């Protein structure tokens, strides 16, 4: 029986969501990472609302609120809907397996191809969290002032007197290791999944356009047979791009709003530091919020492509010489795939280069407003 | 037929102050042609008030931008009210479509369901709008009265009124003060009531076309079964009525769905205008607040009343559209490949004809569409942006 | 052929000095000439001296933007009547394009209906156009009359005229003023004729599109009858002959779109670059407009008669593209579930080929369209807002 | 194969030094790579001392955007002749794709003339693009050569050349002014000749597949007809070889055209994103113009370069949008109805294979189209009215 930490492409998503028992387990080690964090942002966003002297301290505040607000509510959404994630990851199990125990030269080397993409993706990922939560610790060491790693405030608590500060630090550190988890791997998980949705896709293509290969041309029941198959799994792709349309479409449509207001604020952060070394900082701050954001667009787009090329793919076949009702069948997938496989915002606006532009561009503009009411 | 499932909000609409002489014992015409003439004269009557007191009120900035939100929300009663009356026929003719629906042996299960389903969904959306227009009316009484009725010009003190109006009457002593209390509450009911009450019919009969399209899925499901086995020539008979019921109440909603853009095809137009307006206004207002009680409550209030308006139809064409291309889906997914030659043919034509999704549009200037409201909310916030810049 | 039909519109071109030396007796065709040349003449030097006007009075931006704006008002004819004489060859193509038509003995009836329905529509159109130009050029006029010519800089008389211009001759006593008024009514007459001409021409071609379409849909109802039962040899060649009928007209109609597309698309990409810089120096007139004196009145009819030649442009290229969607409904609308697999096929094929929509593009940069209009007005009038924030 | 018909792009490319070490005897590879090696050089030598020239210029906004303008339009042809050198294996499987195409006895006449067609055009674009070089070059050496070298800080004599850069040498003087001239016009030569050369290519790409297209519509027309004339087994097995070759070559064409979709839409994302900042710079530099003095003859020709090479690649896209889609109408313009099932499903299926539209794009984020060409410029007029207004 396949399983989900077999398959290699959800593999690494699913390890670090077993780990704190998110997804695939229940333990303490669920609470012990949500709660602290949600309490964390809580008292961040009141920081940031008491925070409204100085602008420098408001964004940075503000950037580091928006971030784990995120962090948690992708983290609540993966909680919530454990199942559904769950059956998604043991349905790609499954078809990986099938496909893998094909026998075509060019369906195993794209399979092998995407996997090892996926795989990167996911550990680079990883990798880049880590880096950039090593940075938000060491963020407050530059400026000399005895500011925090992300700021907080109790009602009536003094944080920058008496030793308490130093045990806020120390447990905000602690702090970081859950909060950088919880963003990252649904970031990676989507990508795989994407990428798997193209594996299965570009498959289909394959098998489109080599269905008559070893199949006897004068019986017409086995082409039959063979194209019925075809259409089934064109349906299974479409079902598999629906399920995670749907998922990750909510959480886009949150992940929009965010990373829009993030990279304002990292825009605007990164052009009023005076500071040494803290202005790499802040690159690093955006070069981490892009990579996601293009990661997520780059592979919903990609997605609708190979379902377009699916319908292309479905007209360069050995459809001339088939009795008319296959022709038919063809026509009729065609006709299905020509409509885009889309991955939706919010299920109101599909996921394309062209949000990501507009996501860029509405940044900058933001930017420029918080530049033109701070001069 | 579509008037029985709609009577609720056709009570609304036409025992308020909503015209609509056509759907009751000829005892009932001539009082509540009356009643209707009354309620638009009083109607105008406070409009005209408020249009005089905007007057006076154009020497500074600030009002006048107040007055003229004031007059255009306002407005939008007045003119949805005096627009259904001019345009009555087409309205009647959108009711009574589905007088004469088609049948089948096969088919009616699904169809008793949704049909119940759409009058539940009906009148949860009826009692919903009413609930928030009820929110909206006691929320402005509040709002009034624990606002502070202080004018600055100098401190004077204005009349503790909901709206602002220029009264004949002293409005300050006891007298005057109530009757325009009461006077200006009908105001506010009658109005929210009219243009809300025409926009949950629009609303009702997109909700109708919804489940009647979800109707057609569910049954293109086992219709496709039915056709598949090598048929004998009863057989052929059965498929051939099943594909003739399917594409006869298919071809009966587009009638539904172009006869309700004829008839709320322009006021969209009007409504659209005079949002663009209020928001530019309002876009200025929040320019104007610094996190005051009330000030910053009244410009929130605004903004969520149009925007909600302007969302509530949104959402049904989007559910329209979407509804259109899941016709489509589902015609796809499904056994196509067993049934007969002639149910192929039909399932290829259906898809063809499902390429494109059933809208509404404003007078064929846009569509009614999540991405109407994403633009003008954009819009709204660019235009925001540019004017605190070039404070 | 189309030449019959649309030729109150040839004549009423040529009368104004359209060229098109094609229509009549050898006899006229060589004072026609003549009179088009001096025509021409008279334009241009009326343009010329209105340029010098502008290059004596560029000392303010005032007025060197309200003469902008007259000259590209007064730029549009010249341009058209210029675009016409070298495209000659493509207007004389598409007027000929209908002279041979496809005929069936059954759909007779419906083609002459629609024909005469076209007919009356054109001369609808060309009326309409016609009063509305003269309403234009007898406006032009009282408000010229009305206003106080002057100019202020200390405030100096300036010659009532209804263009500003430079006159070698006094212009401001008797014979120099009486003169300068009627070339300069003979001016306006001749120039809005000439352009609202042409663009009639160009709209009535879309208007017997349109009509075309409405027959092949009206037909295509009954040919599916037709081909509904099985079918003897007989029927079958009936059916055969009715669908390449149908096909045939199709695709006439197709060819008469894409000649008009082609050449009114050159002058609509011309028309739209002059009117876009016009509306932009229209906001900015705009911006300057206050009270209700002559002023706004000039500003505000620039605007409409800008506005109006868009408006008509995009409403019968409207016309043409919901037509062709139409076709596709259509299409699907009728029985074919109880006729034949040759007029199923008939009926798949034609829904294929109206999935796209007939259109108009003015040299491939956009499409004339409501939408088009819509954009061109959002544009304006979000210019224009943000003109006022400025100031 | 395609490498014939494009030889004299080819070897322009070769001899103006792009890596093209592919297309002649093995002799010259040496020298030629030296050579090729040595214009690189060159080429970043006089970028280096143009980047300095930046980093003393960088005291005022001025001369700042002047030498960021002419930096980005001299990266332009940096970046395409070391682009060309990292894909060139997808480039030369492009070049080789069209080497084996098919063949039928019938449609051998038309591909033919549709082959020489393709050429002429490709001859003629390339002339065309290498006059527009050479008059640009001229133009700058004129520019250079008319206008007064001078530097306002109190006035400054500066070297007379047609690119501001720093030069160890006196630069003044007769010597080092002769060799300065010298160097900046191979530069101007060498950089543009690349530049062109590779966008030519891509373009001459373009046009073959267009041509193919024509060819394949042309022969829609006869093979329907071939069909027509219910069909004994040659006939049959005659039809089913016609559309053999119809749909083999249709999947050529759509293999070439994804080929170049991949090399130059790379190429063109690159391209687009230093037009944008380009134009971006060149708006404002056009604020600054007065008069019809030189300065505003320099700005005009790098606005017209600029969106001259946009519109290039615009224009051969659109061809190819506009070429695919009539493929479709030209599928439905034949007479099918007459046809056989077999020809009938072959045209069914070819229509709905061409409702979608072949294109290129700039790797995904956009497509290239008249559209995106009347994108950039809206956009770039809409900044300088915008940037005009609020000075
Ligand atoms: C909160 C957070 C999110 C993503 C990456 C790092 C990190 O510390």
């Amino acid at each position: 029986m396949a399983s989900i930490l077999d398959c290699p492409i959800v593999s690494v998503n699913a390890r670090v969501w077993r780990f704190w028992s998110f997804v695939l387990k229940h333990d303490a080690m669920r609470y012990i990472s949500i709660i602290p964090v949600t309490v964390m942002t809580f008292f961040m966003f009141t920081d940031l609302c008491r925070s409204w002297g100085n602008i420098q301290e408001l964004i940075i505040k503000a950037y580091f609120a928006v971030l784990y607000f995120n962090a948690v509510l992708r983290t609540l959404i993966l909680v919530k809907d454990r199942k559904l994630y769950e059956n998604f990851m043991q349905g790609i199990s499954n078809v990986y397996f099938e496909i893998s125990h094909i026998d075509d030269h060019k369906i195993q080397s794209l399979l092998k191809s995407y996997t090892v993409r996926a795989r990167m993706l996911s550990i680079s990922n990883l990798a880049l969290g880590a880096i950039i939560s090593t940075c938000f610790v060491v963020y407050p060491i530059f400026t000399g002032e005895r500011g925090l790693p992300y700021g907080m405030f109790i009602p009536g608590l003094d944080s920058f007197r008496s030793p308490h500060y130093e045990i806020i630090y120390i447990v905000q550190v602690v702090l970081t290791f859950p909060g950088c988890c919880m963003y990252i791997p649904f970031t990676s998980f989507f990508a795989s999944t994407t990428l798997f949705g193209l594996v299965q896709i570009k498959t289909l293509q394959r098998q489109l356009q080599t269905f008559k290969d070893n199949i006897n041309s004068q019986d017409k029941e086995k082409v039959k047979a063979k194209v019925v198959k075809l259409i089934e799994d064109h349906k299974r792709i479409i079902t598999y791009v629906s399920e995670l349309n749907s998922l990750v479409t909510y959480i886009c449509f949150v992940e929009f709003l965010s990373f829009g207001m993030m990279l304002c604020a990292l825009l605007f952060l990164l052009n009023v530091i005076e500071n040494h070394a803290q202005i790499v900082i802040v690159a690093a701050y955006i070069f981490m919020i892009i990579s996601q954001i293009f990661a997520f667009y780059w592979h919903a787009n990609e997605v609708r492509e190979e379902s377009m090329n699916l319908a292309e793919a479905a007209y360069s076949g050995p459809w001339v010489e088939l009795d008319n009702s296959i022709k038919k069948k063809l026509l009729l997938i065609i006709l299905r795939a020509q409509q885009p496989l889309e991955i939706t915002v919010g299920n109101v606006y599909p996921m394309t280069l062209e949000m990501f532009q507009s996501l860029l561009n509405a940044s900058y503009s933001y930017f420029t407003l918080l530049r033109r009411v701070y001069n | 037929g579509l008037v029985a499932d709609l009577l609720p909000n056709i009570r609304v609409m036409q025992g308020v102050g909503h015209f609509m002489f056509n759907y009751y014992s000829e005892g009932k015409k001539f009082p509540h042609r009356i009643y209707c003439i009354v309620t638009l004269l009083l109607l105008l009557l406070q409009y005209g008030m408020m249009a005089v007191n905007l007057m006076m009120e154009s020497d500074d900035v600030d009002d006048l931008t107040a007055n003229t939100i004031t007059m255009l929300f306002f407005l939008h009663p007045i003119v949805k009210m005096i627009y259904f009356p001019v345009r009555s026929k087409i309205f009647y003719k959108t009711l009574a479509i589905w007088n004469n629906p088609n049948s089948h042996p096969l088919f009616a299960e699904s169809n008793a369901r949704f049909h119940a389903l759409a009058i539940t969904k009906m009148r949860r959306l009826l009692f919903c709008v009413a609930g928030a227009t009820i929110f909206s009316v006691i929320s402005w009484t509040g709002i009034t009265f624990i606002e502070d009725s202080v004018k600055r010009i100098t401190i004077i003190p204005i009349p503790r009124l909901m709206i602002r109006t220029f009264y004949p009457f002293n409005a300050m002593s006891g007298a005057g003060h109530v009757f325009a209390l009461i006077y200006q509450f009908y105001y506010l009911v009658i109005s929210m009531a009219v243009s809300n009450s025409l926009d949950v019919l629009f609303c009702s009969w997109l909700l109708f076309a919804c489940e009647q399209l979800q109707h057609l899925k569910a049954i293109m499901k086992p219709l496709m079964e039915l056709s598949a086995t090598g048929l004998t020539k009863k057989q052929e008979m059965l498929v051939r009525s099943a594909i003739k019921y399917w594409v006869e109440r298919h071809k009966h909603v587009v009638r539904l769905v172009t006869a309700v853009g004829d008839a709320y095809g322009v006021a969209l137009l009007l409504h659209m205008l005079t949002t663009t307006i209020t928001l530019t206004l309002l876009a200025y207002q929040a320019t104007k607040v610094n996190g005051v009680n009330v000030y910053a409550a009244t410009v929130i209030g605004y903004l969520l009343y149009t925007l909600g308006q302007v969302f509530l139809f949104c959402i049904f064409g989007n559910r329209l559209i979407e509804e259109s291309s899941s016709v489509m889906e589902a015609a796809y997914s499904c056994h196509w490949y067993d049934g007969s030659e002639e149910a192929k043919t039909f399932v290829q034509i259906v898809c063809q004809q499902c390429q494109k999704a059933m809208s509404i549009s404003g007078a064929k200037f846009f569509t009614v569409s999540l991405d109407l409201f994403a633009s003008v909310l954009g819009a709204v916030v660019t235009y925001f942006m540019v004017l605190v810049q070039l404070k």
